[PDB]
This record gives structure tokens, sequence and C-alpha cells, in this order.
């Protein structure tokens, strides 16, 4: 556990890429249920979910000739999810719009580096492999169902002065039996409706976020239930399959309803190769970024990596001595760590270089390499 | 791909909404009452009231406000639908055919806007000069009342205060002034504006904001010589008028929250007032300015929805979770301290939350059991073909859901009631209801931290047998503490011959968001006694149970189970299924069981005998709040949803691949306008065009059946109905396709698959003429294989044989 | 799965001497091409085993790594710059050879010898 002093901007701000980049203050949203066609980019194995900062390292000359066409039109490309990635075969997706690009002169080759955000989930219709080698995708968007109160329909017209709010759970007793009372005109109670209304979810949430994230819900956590439940889903971690039956979900309820059944469910991780070597607990997980305790960060391979920062993780054998060189956490050295059975990749030991830093080690660990098990 | 028809057998009869004025006459005085989607006039007479006329319209009331501009001889009438249909009628009869005509129409909704939370609020200015309506937070449209407009043209106007709780137009202003209580950080405040129609803007008002109650809800606009607004919340009836600055806290108001409100006295000297719970309070104001407010307790009338003053000291209560009341108020109180005394009863089946079909009487005439009312208004209803006939059993608790037992002919019935923390320590009941005066009671065996409070409300809820005969409350068990029954069925299984009552529940805490917790309880009923015969415990809540071939199927959250009856008399899990959803909505056909969720996620699947599990077949997912489904046939389940509509989904068993297989095509959508509430399989006419008859019963008292047709009678009811939209006249001229169109605000398709059977019983009311119009040029009765021309008579005949089914 | 031992460092036989292109390529452009992101591969020789390549030895005749280079020219092994260009050049014939071109490996090791190439026409003459 212990405490904090890192200031965790650094993160978030991908110091690792070069110095100042050329940043972008537009937004381009298209309409819902709009086909466009987009290009896709060829290295990009992730599933991204919307507002998930997206760091990227290119340097091959088609990736380069694509960034380029990009910055001059509208600075979205399309990410796509990929449920067999050995064929490419995508149906869903999600569109993100490049805020900050650097091309980097005295340097072998040209090389760009590239930080957007996810923007708008799709369905992918159509992929077209063009003559270059590059692929587009025409693709429609999909829209954010959010459903009217469920009480709005039963609601009693003289009661409509009783639908405006000015110890907590107190404070959610009242909520309930104020705002729901007219379920006693339905055939199912106020704490059934309770489980589908979008606050409780919401504070039942924050609840359980307030254990990894010490930041208070005043400022960090949004409002708007999607972007919500959009920023919980961010730091989720979950193997791929599940993430892409969370990105199915379009109404925010059912995915937040899902997320806190995820939360009650899995509290080990486990090893996705071994299946049988627990790796960490969901209690160990502690919020090192402003975006949550697991973010997207590259590497200068340019491979992109999901790392969850936890506090302590059994199981593990380290490889190499440490070393700052390309460090996604400014001050903190990082060092290979492989699975106990299988010697599988599962993420890096992060140690500070300054001894008056705390935590003074953590361990950062690959979303692609971890399983969520229940007992 | 789904020929479908769906009929009213019972009109709506909860009352939503009344005024009174001088509609008909400038002589007569008009009581006026809606009830949903029907409109009620009435002459008020020394005796009490006469019907004069009774009309339906293609949308829900939802404002409806009498006034008279400058130049007419009697009132006009202003009414607005949920579908944001707006129209002003007049009264025209000459002789005998009498005919509302629309003086003007229009559609009002806008292309932006999220709708409010207070819903839609329509108020009309005392010199008619304006007509208000809130819709849209931050949005306050204005259509001027002139001699022109007759589209009925409105332009909106911006508002700081975006959370407005409620608003009137004030009496006595040179320019049309609104008042209306809004919230921002700070608290809730009171602030009046100057609506400006050479600008169309907003200027401040003639006098400054206040900071009030925190729980301010409703605004009384009084007329002169006093003026100003009165503004009532739950603890402070506040007064305010220029510099008038008048406020009292008389106690007798705190024990409930005042809803409704009515004017008495034209000048406005008094004032009726009625709280949640029913009590019918006197506002009066004393005397060129204010001297004093005072409250008085009247007396204790039906859960009032509104209410509304005729004359000679007789007062409406219209009511929606009971019976509505026409009552009359004495100068002096009688011998229970009461100024108040019943003069008639008027039914209202609303809110009917289940139900059931029996052969009570002649074997083979259906009647129907409905579960309806809440609170003390609860109750009894039992309804049969003669139009209708009902009796009445009040309950004075809130009934929940019933089934019948034929074998010990009797009811079983789940009921709550409301009890208050005890000073000592435990609870203590505001009225005796039918669970505290039963022939015989018991309570249940066995198998909490921060209990109790100050004086707060608990459900209590029981299981209720009753005699078919007598109706007496046999007996009244109660189950444990901090615990809700949620099913109930009446049913024998495995080899024992006997027949049992078996209740789900769950236990439900504070602290808890969702149950963990649920019992599975077996009761039989026999010699005047209930003994517990079985109990189970199940981690989770039982939503539901079905009787299944000789089992029984029990929902435990997000999990299905079969449960055997062993000679033991125990239950024993045979199989689970679990699936992605809380399993709240379960039926049984055969060995097809359908499952259902409250976000309209459908799952169908199927018992495998040889195998002894579960195996999906088909499941759709399309996210909106449902509330009622039924299973029409092998491949057509009917199911309701939001915004008061009905679907139909549709399987395919032989199909073609194996990934469509697993899929349900919406086959059929229809816009009912009442809140369904409870399907179930029967018939109340004496046992052909139909195949199947599902009753359904609604909020608002509404009762209908629902009845599968074939191909060409499904496209001859469609061309039937596209030839009735022409030739009959709309009130208001509301589009019955935009009536009847699938509406919900994130999308809005035609109707597809059903036919609405009040558009083709209508067919034998209008004259011969018009029936000779709508018959010309048919020839689409494709029932041999080629054309086959029709005439009146035919119609006719076949629509009489479309009418002996309800 | 051979996996020969490394090339040899250090020869006590040989003679240690730091001519002025020996020490310059040792403090500029080593120090340069080992600070640089795209030298991780060639920090160290091939670990054939690891990568599981059976075929590289078997292809790649002569091998070398910048790390080989960096403990040849801090133990005073080359005599002239020419040895020390010929080993850097042997690198990337051999990281050319054995991978297809268009790969990431190959676009690296370009990046790294046209630096290298920008770097060493800044050869100044011997002492
Ligand atoms: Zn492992």
């Amino acid at each position: 556990p212990n405490i904090i002093n890192f200031d965790t901007s650094l993160p978030t701000s991908h110091t690792y890429l070069g110095a100042d980049m050329e940043e972008f203050h537009g937004r381009t949203l298209h309409d819902d249920d709009s086909c466009q066609v987009i290009p896709v980019l060829p290295q990009v194995m992730m599933i991204l979910i919307p507002g998930q900062t997206l760091p990227l390292q290119l340097f091959h000359p088609q990736e380069v000739s694509m960034v380029r066409n990009l910055i001059q039109k509208d600075r979205t490309f399309a990410v796509l999810a990929y449920s067999n990635v050995q064929e490419r075969e995508a149906q869903f997706g999600t569109t993100a719009e490049i805020y900050a690009y650097r091309e980097e002169q005295d340097f072998g080759i040209e090389i760009v580096k590239v930080k957007a955000i996810g923007r708008q989930r799709f369905k992918v219709l159509e992929l077209r492999t063009q003559s270059d080698g590059i692929q587009q995708a025409k693709v429609q968007i999909l829209p954010e169902c959010v459903l009217p109160s469920t009480m709005s329909a039963v609601q009693l017209e003289s009661l409509n002065k009783c639908q405006i709010f000015p110890c907590s759970y107190k404070w959610w007793q009242k909520y309930q039996k104020r705002k729901f009372h007219c379920a006693n005109l339905t055939s199912w109670p106020r704490w059934l409706y309770s489980l589908y209304d979008a606050e409780t979810l919401m504070d039942r949430i924050k609840k359980q976020l307030r254990e990894w994230d010490e930041n208070l819900k005043d400022d960090s956590l949004p409002s708007n239930p999607i972007d919500f439940s959009y920023r919980v889903a961010a730091c989720l971690p979950i193997d791929d399959v599940l993430r892409i039956q969370l990105l199915k979900i379009g109404s925010a309820i059912q995915r937040l309803r899902c997320e806190l059944d995820i939360m009650n469910k899995c509290t080990s991780l486990c090893c996705k190769q071994c299946q049988e070597t627990e790796i960490t607990t969901k209690n160990e997980i502690f919020s090192l970024s402003l975006c949550g305790p697991m973010a997207a960060y590259v590497n200068p391979h340019g491979y992109v990596h999901e790392t969850l920062t936890v506090y302590k993780a059994c199981n593990l054998n380290l490889i190499g001595r440490p070393s700052t060189e390309h460090s996604w956490f400014p001050g903190y050295a990082w060092t290979v760590a492989q699975c106990k059975i299988c010697a599988s990749h599962i993420g890096w030991k992060f140690t500070a270089t300054k001894k008056d830093m705390s935590p003074q080690k953590f361990w950062g660990l690959t979303r692609s390499a971890l399983l969520p098990t229940i007992p | 791909m789904s020929y479908n028809y769906v009929v009213t057998a019972q009109k709506p009869t909860a009352v939503n909404g009344c005024v009174t004025g001088h509609f008909t006459s400038a002589e007569d005085l008009n009581l006026l009452i809606a009830k949903n989607t029907r409109l009620e006039i009435y002459v008020v007479t020394a005796e009490g009231l006469r019907p004069v006329k009774e009309v339906g319209m293609y949308g829900k009331i939802a404002v409806m406000e009498l006034f008279r501009p400058k130049g007419e001889s009697k009132d006009l009438l202003f009414i607005l639908t949920a579908k944001y249909n707006a129209c002003i009628l007049e009264y025209k009869q000459s002789g005998e055919s009498i005919d509302i005509i629309t003086r003007a129409h229009g559609n009002v909704q806008d292309r932006i806007g999220r709708p409010s939370e207070t819903g839609i609020i329509g108020i009309i200015d005392p010199e008619c000069r304006m007509i208000g309506l809130r819709l849209y937070d931050g949005l306050f449209k204005v259509i001027p009342l002139d001699r022109d407009n007759k589209e009925l043209k409105a332009f909106n106007i911006r508002l700081e205060e975006l959370h407005v709780i409620d608003v009137k137009f004030l009496y006595g202003c040179q320019a049309p002034t609104i008042c209306f209580v809004y919230q921002d950080p700070q608290g809730r405040h009171v602030k009046t504006y100057e609506v400006s129609l050479r600008e169309k803007e907003f200027n401040k008002g003639p006098w400054k904001q206040e900071n009030v109650e925190a729980e301010a809800s409703m605004v009384i606009a009084v007329p002169e010589p006093f003026g100003g607004a009165i503004i009532i919340g739950q603890e402070s009836i506040t007064y305010h008028n220029g510099d008038k600055y008048l406020a009292i806290a008389p106690p007798i108001i705190k024990q409930s929250t005042i809803v409704c409100h009515n004017r008495v006295d034209p000048n406005g000297s008094r004032y009726l007032l009625g709280d949640m719970e029913g009590r019918l309070f006197m506002l009066l104001l004393e005397k060129v300015t204010l001297k004093d407010l005072r409250v008085e307790l009247l007396g204790e009338t039906s859960i009032a929805e509104c209410l509304t003053y005729l004359d000679n000291g007789v007062v409406f209560v219209g009511s929606r979770l009971g019976d509505s009341q026409l009552v009359k108020l004495n100068v002096d109180s009688n011998e229970q301290g009461s100024y108040v005394v019943a003069m008639e009863t008027f039914t209202n089946l609303g809110p009917i939350v289940d139900m059931c079909v029996v052969d009570l009487e002649r074997q083979g005439q259906g009647q129907l059991v409905t579960c309806s009312g809440a609170f003390k208004e609860g109750s009894l209803r039992i309804i049969r073909n003669g139009k209708l006939h009902i009796r009445t059993v009040p309950l004075y608790e809130s009934p929940r859901k019933i089934c019948y037992q034929e074998v010990s002919q009797c009811f079983g019935v789940l009921s709550s009631r409301i009890e208050v923390q005890d000073t000592s320590g435990g609870t203590t009941a505001l009225r005796p209801s039918a669970s505290t005066q039963a022939l015989s009671s018991s309570v249940s065996s066995s198998k909490a931290p921060h209990e109790t409070s100050f004086g707060e409300e608990v459900e209590v809820h029981n299981l209720l047998i009753i005699d078919q005969h007598t109706f007496e409350v046999l007996h009244a068990h109660q189950f444990l503490q901090n615990e809700y029954a949620l099913s109930l069925v009446s049913c024998k299984l495995g080899k024992d011959p006997n027949t049992y009552f078996i209740v789900g529940t769950a236990m439900v805490y504070p602290e808890e968001a969702e149950p963990k917790q649920g019992r599975i309880v077996v009761f039989q009923y026999s010699d005047g006694k209930l003994q517990t015969v079985a109990e189970k415990e199940v981690k989770g809540a039982v939503y539901s149970m079905v009787e299944f071939n000789g089992k029984l199927l029990a929902s435990i959250n997000s999990t299905v189970r079969l449960y055997e009856w062993t000679t033991e008399k125990e239950l024993r899990t045979e199989c689970n299924h679990y699936n992605n959803i809380m399993a709240l909505y379960l039926k049984t056909k055969g060995d097809f069981i359908l499952v259902g969720d409250l976000m309209r996620s459908v799952l169908l699947l199927a018992y495998k005998p040889m195998e002894g599990n579960f195996e999906e077949i088909a499941r759709d997912f399309n996210p909106n709040w449902m509330s009622a489904v039924e299973i029409l046939d092998d491949d057509n389940f009917l199911g309701a949803e939001n915004a008061f509509n009905l679907f139909v989904c549709q399987k395919d068993s032989a199909a073609t691949t194996d990934e469509e297989r697993q899929h349900l095509q919406e086959v059929g959508l229809f816009h009912l306008g009442e809140f369904v509430n409870v399907f179930c399989h029967g018939s109340l006419v004496m046992q052909t065009p139909t195949q199947g008859s599902v009753l359904f019963g609604t909020v608002n008292g509404m009762i209908g059946l629902v009845t599968s047709l074939s191909e060409s009678w499904y496209n001859l009811l469609l061309d039937m109905q596209n030839r009735l939209n022409k030739v009959i006249k709309s009130v208001g001229k509301i589009e019955h396709s935009f009536w009847r169109s699938f509406h919900t605000e994130r999308k809005t398709e035609p109707a597809t698959g059903f036919i609405d059977g009040d558009l083709i019983e209508s067919f034998l009311d209008i004259s011969r003429p018009k029936m000779q119009e709508v018959v010309a040029n048919l020839q689409y009765d494709d029932g041999s294989g080629m054309k086959r021309e029709a005439t009146a008579d035919d119609l006719i005949k076949v629509v009489e044989e479309l009418t002996r089914i309800h | 799965s051979m996996n020969p031992p490394p090339p040899e460092t250090s020869n006590p036989n040989k003679p240690k001497r730091q001519t002025n292109q020996l020490q310059y390529l040792l403090r500029v452009v080593l120090k340069t091409l080992w600070k640089h992101q795209f030298a991780w591969p060639f920090q160290q020789p091939v670990d054939a085993v690891k990568l599981n390549l059976p075929d590289y030895y078997k292809i790649i005749k002569t091998p070398m790594d910048m790390g080989t280079i960096k403990k040849r020219l801090e133990n005073n092994y080359y005599w002239n710059a020419q040895e020390c260009i010929q080993d850097f050049n042997t690198m990337f014939t051999n990281c050319y050879i054995y991978n297809k071109p268009g790969d990431a490996i190959v676009l690296m090791a370009e990046a790294l010898e046209k630096l290298f190439l920008q770097k060493i026409n800044e050869l100044p003459t011997e002492e």
C-alpha cells in the first residue's frame, strides 16, 4: 500500500515520446448511424475504448504516409476490435482522433510519434484492401442508447412535483423510496428498479473504485452515465473476449451492470497461458495514472501494452538488470518479469531511482498476459 | 408476418385530471373529466351530474384546461396529448346530433430537446393572451392566443433556471406574467417573469426572487383582488404578492405531502388541498389585502389525483389509485369529527397488477379476478359480461399477486400493508386492513444491524387465502422480517395429489443493493387453516415461478432452476441454467420456456427430457424498459414495453442458418397508450376467425384482449383500417397512423403486424353512406385464391362476428 | 542449437593503443548508436537459443553486435579504424541478409546504418 508522492500527470503525458508535440484542439464528431469510410492502421491489435488515450510510434513509410494524409484531413482513423486477429477478423471497433503528433529528424529513419483518443464505437461493414496494401473500412457508427427514467412511463401527473431532489446509505434509501414510488403501480418493487437506475450503479462503482484510486470522485470521475461507464471500462483488467462483449453493449445501464458484476466476481488475476498460477489480486490494484490503474503505453519497438499498476505481485521471476531507457513512468526503472511456471512475459517490476520517492517499488502487468479468475 | 388483433374490452377508468367551466353553454355548469384516452362531459345538476357526451381521442390527455377569450359566448377547451398533439376544441349541439368541431390543432414537438423531469406543464393566461407549455428543460414554448393562429404556431424562450418544478400565470397584470419555483445550488427559489409578444423574450417581474422552502412543490395563482401566488410544500404554505410576504407552518400537514389543489370560491377565499394519504384540508384566505392564512382538516377522501368543486357544496375527487368519489362538505362536524360525507362512488379498476380467469358461477362463462388499487384503496375486482358487471371487494391494503385454487374453492392473494415504527419497539398499523381482520392468521418460522428508525414506513407482506363465494379473508399468513414476496403459484407437482400454494420471497436489506437470499415456501390449505408444508432456501430473489410438466420452474437472480417434488415432500434440484440477465419474466408452453429481462432482453430455451438440462434456442437484445410478457404460440411471443407499446417476436424452428436460428424477428409493433401490466390466457365469452385469446391489464384500469388472425384476414383488416382512417374525422384531427405509431423518443416507426380493434368496431357506428363508401372497390378477400368482391352486409356480419369475442 | 561463443574481445598478445580514430569512434559513434532507441537488438549477440532461429548462424558466418564492438573498443583490441568500420558493416550486412526486406528489424538496421554513415564521414585524421 504505502503513500504516494509521484505526481501522476506524467503517465498521461507520455513524456517518453520525445519533447513537446504539436497539439490539436479541434474535434471531429460524426453523426449517429452515419456510414463513413475510414482507413485502418495495420499494426494495432488493440480493442480500443472511447476516451482511452492511445500512444503510437510508427516508422514504416506506408504508416508515415498515411499519418501525413490523416493529419491534413480529419485526423480520424479506425481501430478494429479483432475477434480472431490471426486472420484480421473484425466486427466491432472504435474510432480514434489524433490530438498530438511529432515527426523526429536527427534520427535514422523517418519516424512519427502520435497521441490519439478514442471517439465513437462502430460496427464494421466492409473491409477493403487497396492496391497500396493499406486497408479502408466502410463503417456504420453505433449510437449511444441512453434510456429514459424507468418511472417516467408510470409517473403520476400529480407526483411530477416530487421528482427533483435538492451517512450516505440513509440518503440512498430516501432516494430509492422517493424516486421509484410509482413502482407500487407495477408488478415489481422499488429495489428492483434501483438495480437498473443510473446513479445507484454509478455510486456502487464509485465505492468500488475508491479502493484503487485515491483521487476524490468530485472531479476525476465523469458525471454522464455513458462517459462514466466508458471511463470505468477503460481500466477493467479483463481478457479480450470479455472486452469485446463489453464493447457490444450499447445501453450504458447494462454496461455499468456488467462492470459491477465483473468487479464483484473476478477477484484474482492469473497468467493467461498458465490459467493455474495466481499473479495478483484485485485488492492490490492501486491507481498511478489519472486515466486509472490501467492505461495504454507504447515502447520503442512499436508495441502497445495495456499496463495495470499493482502494489504487490506473486509468482514472478525477474529477468535483466533495471533500466530507465524509455520508461513509461519517469523516475522509475523497469525489469523484465516472467511467469514462475510458463515463463511468459507478464509485466515489469518498476523500482524508484530516487530514494525519497514512494512507492519505492510496484508492478506493471500487461493486460494481454493476464486472465481473471473466480475461486 | 405477425397477423394479430388487439381490442379494448374495458375502456380506461382512472381519472388523471378534471376541470369545470361553461363548455356546453354559458348558462350550464360543465364538469370535464379525463380518463387517459377518454373525455367525459357532464352537466352539473342539483341531483348530481348528467351524462351528455363521452368522446375518445387519439392521444393521452396530459394537459386539460378551460378558457374563454374576449369575444366568445362559451368556453373553449385546450387539450395536449402525450405525443405533443395540441388542439383547441368547441362544443356544438344542434338538436340531437352533437359534434365536437376542431377549432385549432397542431404538432408542437420540437426538433431538439430533452423532456423535463416534471413532465408536460401546460398553463393559460387569465386574460387569454397566450398559452405556455413547459416541455423541455430550459425551453418555455409560447403559443399566442390570436384569432388567426389555426396551426398553433409556437416559439421558444430560453430559461436560466433549468430545473423548474411548477409554474402558474398570475392574475391581474398588464403584461402576461408567470411565477415559477426553481432550484439552484443555493437552494429552492421562486421567481417571476414577464413574457413579451413584441420581443418574444422575458422581462423582470413585478417582484424579485425569494428563497422559499427546500420542498416547495406546488404553486397556486390567486385571482383578484388578492393577487399574488401561494407556494405550498410539505411543511409551509407561504404567500407572495409584491411586498406582501406571509408565511405559516401548520403542523397538521406535516403528516403527508400535499399533491393537488382546486379553487373553490372564484375570488380565491377558500381552497381545497389533498395530501398523498388522501386527507382533504381547507385553506382559507382572510381579508384590499390578505390578512392571514389558515389550514383546517376537512376530512378523509380517496387518494385524490385531482380535485374539483362543483356547487351546492359538492366536490368531485378523481383518483387513479382508487375509486373516484362525489362527496359533500358540511358546515358542522359529525360524530366522528369530519366534515365530509360520501355521496357516490365511481369504479376505478386501476392499477391492475395481476389477475386470473375462473369459471365461477356458470361452467363456461369466464370471469376475471383482478388485484386493483393500492394502499387503502386496494381491492379485488370480479368482472363478468352481461355492458360489464363488476363486483368490488375493498381490502384497504395494496395487493400484488393472485391465483386461483379449484379444489379448495379459494383464491391466494399476495398483499402488502404499510406500518410505522412503534414508540417502544416494533410496528403499528395505520388502519385495519384485510390482514388484521382475518378469521385466522399465522406467521412463518425461520431458517440485522442498524435496525428501525424514528417513525418511518415499512412494508409487511401477507398471503391471504380468501373464499370464492363469501370473499371473507379466511387466512392471512405473514412472512418474515425484511422479506418481500414476489411470486405466487397454485399447482400440483410430482405424484402428490395435493394442490399447493407456492410463494417465492427475497431478503431485502438496506445495505444489499441486490438480494442474495430468498425462500421458496410451499403451503397447503384445508379445514380453514394454513400449515407451512415445505421451505427451501436459495441464493437470490425468487422473482417468478411457473408450473412446468409436474415440476417447479423458478428464477433466482441470474439463474433458472428446476425443482422436483420428492416423496419426502422436499424440493430437489434437477438442472440449472445460468444466463447473462436476471430472469424477471418466466413463461412456459409445453417444453418451451420464455425468459425476459427488464430491458427487453428476450431468451427462449427448450427442455431436453432425455438429456435433463436446458438448451438455448434463441435470444434477442434490444434495450427498452419492459413490463409483461406472454407466449402467444410456438413461434409467437407477445410483450409490452416503454412508452405504452406492445410488440410480438417470432422465431424460426426450421429456418436455414444456425447463426440465424438463434435470433428473434421483431415482426410486430404497436402503440397502445396504456401501460400494460400482466397478460393471461382466457376468454370471457361462452365457447372461428381467431385462434387464441390473451387478456391484458393496464395501469389506468383499461383491459384488453389480444388474439391471432390469418394472413388474408390481416391484409383485409389493414385495408379496412386504411379506408376508415380517411372518412372518419378525428377529435382534434390527429392522424390515426401517428397515434398508433410505435413512439419512443429514440425511434418512431409505423405500426405493423397489429390490427387496432377499436377502429374496426367503430365501423358499425357510422352511417350507411360511409359504409358504402368504405366498402367501395375492395376486392382483397384473397381466401379463395382469386379476388372476392365485398358488400356492406358481408362486412357488417364479419364485424359483428369480431365483436363476439369480447 | 550451437549458439557459438561470442567473438573474442581482449587479446593480451595483441598490442594496445588509443589512436585518434578509435577513441573518436568509441566516444562519439558508439555512444550515439548505443543511446539510440533502436539499438537494443544489437547491444547483445543474437541468442539463437531463445529466438528459436536454427538457421541464423548457418547463414550468418561472421556474427557481430554492437556490444562486442564496445567490448573490443574498451580493450583496445582494434589496431586501426578499418576493423571497427568492417565490424559495423558486417553487423548491418548480417541483419540485412538473414531477414526479408521490409521487416521491422530491417528498417531499424537501415536507420542505424544511415546514422552511422552520416556520423562516419566526420572522421578526423590520425594524430
Ligand atoms: Zn504462466
